[PDB]
């Protein structure tokens, strides 16, 4: 009872983090007139909404298990929780992988990018993504498997309702294999240009005497969806069950998914000056 | 108070179509690419335009237009001049341009300090800091002939051609003496000498040779204007 | 009231020493950038050297590299341009000019127009 | 002959140097002691104009305070409605460099120039729906930097080739022609009297040329840099002078020398333009910092910084009424101060 | 003779802003003075207009 009452208030205040630093970024976005027009920050922005969504939606269940509710609306509450948890996650990587394939046709196409990507573009592209995570997890819905495990802490909900390897192997064979992948051969070149040109620069300064931050943000990413990934793949063939270890992970990756956004608009210098300024004149 | 709503909708309705037109015309601004030919007036930069006209809009009112496409790229450089000699009040409205096409000619020793001095002014400029500049080398036969017949200054008026070396190693062009090599890389390393203690992440210098009449000039600026953006965007994006 | 007073000169023999004094008045010499420019008889103007602020980055050109001096003293506002090793063909017309952009190191002072920001010129005949 | 002429010249200098010497009683630093201070103004943008794609370089407000002009280097002519943030005409230059840009008092007329050494005068009736040229005047040999309406017949333009011109819009040929300066004249102001104008240029001096006889009567060399910008006082019997020594001085039309200088130690960078209020006691002055510095005109003061920009302000306008100030910066921005 | 007729325009435009009458420094101080203090009032910048009249509200 105890150790439920601290993972409750845990997650309380994990929560509070997600929408206080989502309320920010979408405000500083909104008064900021330089930002007017950026496909990174549109996408951003797309993503701040999504994590606006999760968070606002995450307070429901924690909300709900201090009343203690039984019977049998309680199962649909589950499916439709589940249903509009498991997409939000899948649209900011669709979200981010996007963000990757605009950083490396921006480097590869120098001058010749501008003429490609345009507002409508992005906008359809971003409106086929929100259907897509819509439209793959009918399947989940029609009573054929179980969705990912993000909310999986009950009783019965979590006793009886019980998962495919087939549905468990299809929607990240189709979907989560191209999201972790785009990334691996889109951030290659950039690292064989970037390289190819220090190098060069490098050497006039050598000639001549008397004169990776980005790349860990998004490796961290990457490196913390594998305990998710390999834990879904032991329990699609029934290898290890072990609730208490997969739950810490399981939501520290949907709150990860949160400290990612943030920490790119902290990277950039133009953001952190941005802020204060709009602070300074909303405080005051 | 019919009228007064009357006349907003109209007002509203001219203020969507001129955004309408707002937004067609800045997709072809954007769909723009301009350079800037800076110059002496016995330099050789009349041969570069016309080489860039004859192959590939113009327009002889002031400035000299050019327009030249290649691989489906825009550009539009501008030959300037028509007014005094004092350059440094209107060089702010050049703030813009993608790159700064420097030509100078190695005919004349003594015409060429104060191409090397316009040369550091715009490098050690405030406003063309963020700009990089494309340094070219014109008129090499006539140095070629000039070097090998006599009358050497090129040791006179700059006393540093004793103490040099050449770090460079090709000769896809000399045949016959390699002096004019050593003579071609000594001015490239003259104007370097400056070029590398100011700029250090900016803007970058780039140094090209090239003959009186050439036909791979609009393609050696091409690859060059290629690596402008991408390293413009690498430092976009804080990476290097 | 922007104003350059040149100062020294004369016939002077080749081979010998020379010392040329550019006083400076109505503005703050700490803090502008002089040059010096020479007119040949039947040629345009040339640069012969700069000095910095401070005075550590000087640069000469390389007709008279080691053979020229210049000095700037902000406490009498005044500039120093100690000439050895005359050469017969460096006759010409000087002018001590100054540059109009102050914390800087880029200078437009070269041209032979309607120049504003310079002195009347010395006379120096070899 | 050269000797006898500029020992002459000498000698008048120190005469007139003599005379501003025995005119000058006391400081206007002396006599504003009993003064009641004007305290922090705290301006704040109220509207926020988005519809220029180049930098903006210049302005000028309407006689009706309704209506204003702002031209870019996109080679676009834009005129915005200050009430409701509303374009009402594009007019799509032949050039792409514009330096100037003037506004007619009756509201029929604009004027444009820049690079192309070419005046382009457009009317504002627009009776067959689009806008047409009237009459484009080509007689400079330097650069167009600035122009003003006398009236509806008659031009002012500034050129880079030493020579003031007055143009009339109807024949198209100079009147009168002012060749007076030795460097580009950079700017010009018209009186509220439309008698008499004063220039700056980039000689460090400006002079206060006459519209109907053709002549320049005093000038006033007391700056160091090259001045930038200058602005009539509301009363017609003064002016300020704006330039990159980071230093703005005022002088007198009656006084024929400096009044007061606004300088201070923290500041460094240069001012780009300056215009009066309605009153005359806050001078706005944008500097190169990215901000406006509103100072005190009688006691050279900071009295109130703007700092709303992230680029170079390069206009400046304040309208006839004093209710807007319209400050145009390099990142084609408009930003309406109160 | 272009040089010789510059400089004889440019002694002629020195003798030209030299013959002019000057005035005290001190009436003119009192004159600016005396503008910025009777149309003081009529300036919306020194003083605070509220929303109902300033049309930029």
């Amino acid at each position: 009872v105890d150790v439920c009452i601290f993972e409750t208030v845990v997650i309380v205040l994990l929560t509070f983090l997600i929408i206080a630093g989502n309320l920010t970024v979408i405000f500083v976005f909104h008064c900021a007139p330089l930002l007017h027009h950026y496909t990174t920050s549109y996408f951003i922005q797309t993503m701040a909404y999504a994590d606006l969504f999760v968070g606002v939606s995450c307070l429901v269940p924690t909300l709900s298990l201090l009343h203690y509710s039984t019977g049998v609306h309680e199962s649909l509450t589950c499916q439709v929780f589940g249903y509009i948890i498991s997409v939000l996650k899948s649209v900011s990587m669709w979200c981010l992988a996007c963000i990757s394939v605009d950083r490396y046709l921006a480097i590869t196409k120098p001058l010749s990018y501008n003429q490609l990507v345009t507002p409508c573009r992005l906008r359809i592209c971003i409106i086929l993504i929100w259907i897509y995570s819509c439209l793959i997890f009918l399947p989940s819905f029609f009573g054929w498997g179980k969705p990912g495990y993000h909310g999986d802490i009950f009783e019965w909900c979590a006793t009886s309702w019980l998962t495919s390897a087939y549905f468990t192997g299809f929607i990240v064979c189709l979907l989560y294999a191209p999201a972790a992948f785009v990334v691996c051969f889109t951030y290659f070149h950039i690292f064989k240009i970037c390289r190819q040109h220090t190098k060069e620069i490098n050497d006039r300064r050598a000639r001549f005497p008397s004169h990776m931050v980005l790349f860990r943000i998004t490796s961290v990413f990457y490196m913390l969806w594998l305990p998710y990934i390999i834990y879904f793949l032991l329990e699609s063939s029934r290898v290890l069950d072990n609730p208490t270890l997969s739950f810490l992970t399981t939501w520290l990756a949907i709150s990860n998914s949160f400290c990612n956004p943030v920490i790119y608009s902290l990277s950039n210098s133009v953001f952190r000056l941005g802020l204060r300024r709009l602070s300074e004149t909303m405080c005051t | 108070t019919e009228d007064q709503r009357n006349e907003e909708k109209a007002q509203r309705e001219a203020n969507k179509k001129i955004e309408k037109q707002l937004q067609k015309d800045k997709q072809v601004y954007r769909a723009t690419h301009r350079l800037l030919l800076l110059g002496a007036d016995n330099s050789g930069k009349s041969t570069i335009v016309k080489q860039m006209r004859i192959l590939h809009s113009g327009g002889t009112s002031g400035i000299f237009e050019t327009k030249f496409q290649v691989d489906k790229v825009n550009f539009h450089m501008f030959d300037v001049g028509g007014q005094r000699d004092e350059r440094r009040k209107w060089i702010q409205c050049f703030n813009d341009v993608t790159a700064i096409i420097f030509v100078v000619d190695s005919s004349d020793y003594n015409r060429l300090q104060e191409a090397l001095n316009l040369f550091k002014s715009i490098w050690n400029n405030r406003w063309l800091r963020t700009i990089s500049v494309i340094l070219f080398l014109n008129k090499q036969d006539l140095l070629a002939e000039k070097v090998l017949a006599g009358k050497s200054k090129i040791e006179d008026y700059f006393p540093e051609f004793a103490r040099y070396t050449t770090p460079e190693d090709a000769t896809p062009e000399p045949g016959e003496d390699p002096r004019v090599t050593r003579a071609k890389y000594f001015i490239r390393d003259e104007f370097l000498r400056i070029s590398t203690a100011s700029g250090d992440g900016r803007h970058y210098c780039y140094p090209h040779f090239t003959c009186a009449v050439d036909t791979e000039n609009a393609r050696r600026i091409f690859n060059d204007c290629r690596d402008i953006i991408q390293r413009m965007h690498l430092r976009q994006y804080e990476l290097l | 009231q922007v104003q350059l007073q040149e100062s020294g000169g004369g016939l002077v023999q080749p081979g010998g020493s020379l010392r040329l004094s550019c006083a400076a008045s109505g503005f703050t010499f700490s803090n502008y950038k002089m040059n010096w420019v020479r007119q040949a008889p039947g040629k345009g103007l040339e640069w012969v050297s700069d000095i910095s602020q401070s005075g550590a980055s000087i640069s000469y050109t390389g007709s008279v590299k080691g053979r020229f001096t210049i000095s700037r003293d902000n406490a009498k506002n005044t500039l120093y341009l100690q000439m050895n090793s005359l050469k017969p063909e460096d006759t010409a017309v000087y002018y001590c000019a100054r540059c109009p952009a102050p914390f800087t190191r880029d200078c437009f002072d070269v041209t032979s127009t309607t120049y504003a920001y310079r002195g009347q010129g010395t006379q120096v005949t070899v | 002959e050269l000797d006898q002429l500029r020992q002459e010249a000498e000698q008048l200098k120190n005469q007139i140097r003599d005379a501003r010497k025995a005119c000058a009683d006391a400081t206007l630093s002396q006599i504003t002691n009993n003064i009641d201070p004007v305290g922090r103004i705290q301006m704040r943008t109220r509207r926020t104009l988005r519809g220029h794609l180049a930098k903006i370089y210049a302005m000028h407000w309407g006689t009706d305070s309704r209506l204003l002009v702002s031209a870019s280097q996109d080679g676009k002519l834009i005129i915005w409605d200050s009430y409701t943030t509303n374009k009402v005409h594009a007019i799509p230059l032949r050039s792409s460099w514009v330096m100037t840009c003037a506004y007619a008092p009756s509201g029929n007329y604009v004027a444009c120039g820049g690079l192309d050494n070419i005046c382009s005068i457009y009317n504002l009736k627009t009776r067959e729906g689009n806008v047409r040229v009237s009459r484009e005047l080509a007689g400079h040999t330097g650069y167009l930097s600035c122009c003003r309406f006398l009236d509806d017949n008659q031009i002012v333009t500034s050129s880079g080739d030493t020579t003031c011109a007055l143009w009339d819009i109807e024949t198209g040929q100079q009147t009168t022609t002012f060749t007076g300066h030795t460097g580009d004249v950079m700017s010009l102001s018209l009186a509220p009297d439309t008698r008499l104008f004063v220039s700056g240029a980039c000689d460090a001096s400006a002079k206060l040329w006459d519209v109907r006889e053709g002549m320049c009567r005093q000038t006033f060399t007391g700056h160091e840099s090259d001045i930038n910008a200058i602005c009539f006082f509301p009363n017609g019997n003064a002016f300020a002078t704006g330039s990159d020594d980071a230093t703005c001085r005022l002088f007198d039309l009656r006084a024929d020398q400096e009044l007061m200088t606004y300088s201070h130690d923290n500041i460094i960078c240069g001012i780009t333009s300056v215009s009066f209020s309605k009153s005359g006691r806050l001078l706005l002055a944008g500097y190169d910092d990215f901000n406006c510095n509103v100072w005190d005109a009688l006691k050279a003061d900071r009295a109130g910084v703007l700092a709303g920009h992230d680029n170079r302000v390069s206009c400046l306008g304040v309208t006839d009424d004093g209710m807007a100030v319209a400050t145009g910066s390099w990142d084609s921005f408009l930003k309406i101060w109160n | 003779t272009a040089s010789i007729a510059q400089a004889r325009k440019l002694v002629e435009q020195l003798k030209m802003e030299a013959n002019i009458d000057r005035i005290k420094v001190s009436k003119a101080a009192a004159d600016l003075m005396a503008y910025c203090e009777a149309h003081a009032k009529e300036d919306p910048l020194l003083t605070p207009v509220p929303a109902s009249e300033n049309p930029f509200r």
